[PDB]
């Protein structure tokens, strides 16, 4: 996160920091006990599936307080429309090996209804974005849980608003674009998979997943967010099925 | 109604036989008999912030 700040221990209860082999890899949103979403293009150099951990309740990387729980990824579900090394269909849902225990610093973000989330979440303008990525473009990654309000934008209003770029790609209708084209504010490449949270009378809920960009808080770039609104059904059906063997699975999308 | 305002809904909106609304909730809220609000029925209901909420 570039121009954001702290967000304050347990602000962001949602926030899930995914781990591979101990290492920092993404951040993910918790929408229940068990299932985290993330971005599916997290997962395109994973080799060691099984050395995957989701770790709930994280807010400082150097110390632990004792409200951090870490869980094995049983399942990483990616839609059958996701081609690994582009940006279309950016998302992966995740199944825990064991429930987290929620408590004041461990809370799920709701995953809103479709039109509920087209009709009504689409409006609201600004929405918050989150992580443990780059404090500047070529930087350093954050220690602490960083935290940033972003403005989102129409598509045609994104794409006039841009510098123009050779092999760019463009801007589907399973993305969005949120942030600023100044160069000071952006979400950035260790926070992909992160939420894109949106406040609705007195309720946070999901609406996009830091997916892509041009490099990080690029002047004449905004951020482009999955567009989570296309794949409630999709999410919906996954989580009432039971699991399956092997760590990935490619499912239908629709 | 639904398309406006959320048809007054604080969660989920449901259109039906024209005139008709009905508001809903998400799992871990019921809705009030203003039909409209959503109450938590559980300590940690999803998209809230304990404490914010606390204090
Ligand atoms: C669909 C994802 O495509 C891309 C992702 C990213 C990086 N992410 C972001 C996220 C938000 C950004 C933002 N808001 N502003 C500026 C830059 C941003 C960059 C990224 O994750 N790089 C690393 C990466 C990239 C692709 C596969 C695995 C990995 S990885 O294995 O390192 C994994 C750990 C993330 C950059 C370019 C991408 O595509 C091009 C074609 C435009
Ligand atoms: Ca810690």
């Amino acid at each position: 996160i570039v121009g954001g700040k702290v967000c304050p221990k347990g602000e962001c209860p949602w926030q899930v920091l995914l781990l591979v082999n101990g290492a920092q890899l993404c951040g993910g949103t918790l929408i229940n006990t068990i299932w985290v979403v993330s971005a599916a293009h997290c997962f395109d150099k994973i080799k060691n599936w099984r050395n995957l951990i989701a770790v709930l309740g994280e807010h400082d990387l150097s110390e632990h307080d004792g409200d951090e729980q870490s869980r094995r990824v049983a399942q990483v579900i990616i839609p059958s429309t996701y081609v690994p090394g582009t940006t279309n269909h950016d998302i992966a849902l995740l199944r825990l090996h064991q429930p987290v225990v929620l408590t004041d610093h461990v809370v799920p973000l709701c995953l809103p209804e479709r039109t509920f989330s087209e009709r009504t979440l689409a409006f609201v303008r600004f929405s918050l974005v989150s992580g443990w990525g780059q404090l500047l473009d070529r930087g350093a990654t954050a220690l602490e849980l960083m935290v940033l309000n972003v403005p989102r934008l129409m598509t045609q209003d994104c794409l006039q608003q841009s510098r123009k770029v050779g092999d760019s790609p463009n801007i589907t209708e399973y993305m969005f674009c949120a942030g600023y084209s100044d160069g000071s504010k952006d979400s950035c490449k260790g926070d992909s998979g992160g939420p894109h949270a949106t406040h609705y009378r007195g309720t946070w809920y999901l609406t996009g997943i830091v997916s892509w960009g041009q490099g990080c808080a690029t002047v004449g770039h905004f951020g482009v967010y999955t567009r989570v609104s296309q794949y409630i059904e999709w999410l919906q059906k996954l989580m009432r099925s039971e699991p399956r063997p092997g760590v990935l699975l490619r499912a239908p999308f629709p | 109604i639904c398309v406006n305002e959320n048809g007054g809904c604080e969660q989920y909106c449901s259109d039906h036989t024209g005139t008709k609304r009905s508001c809903r909730c998400h799992e871990g809220y019921s809705l009030l008999a203003d039909g409209v609000s959503c109450t938590p029925t559980v300590e940690y209901p999803c998209g809230k912030i304990p404490i914010l909420e606390k204090r």
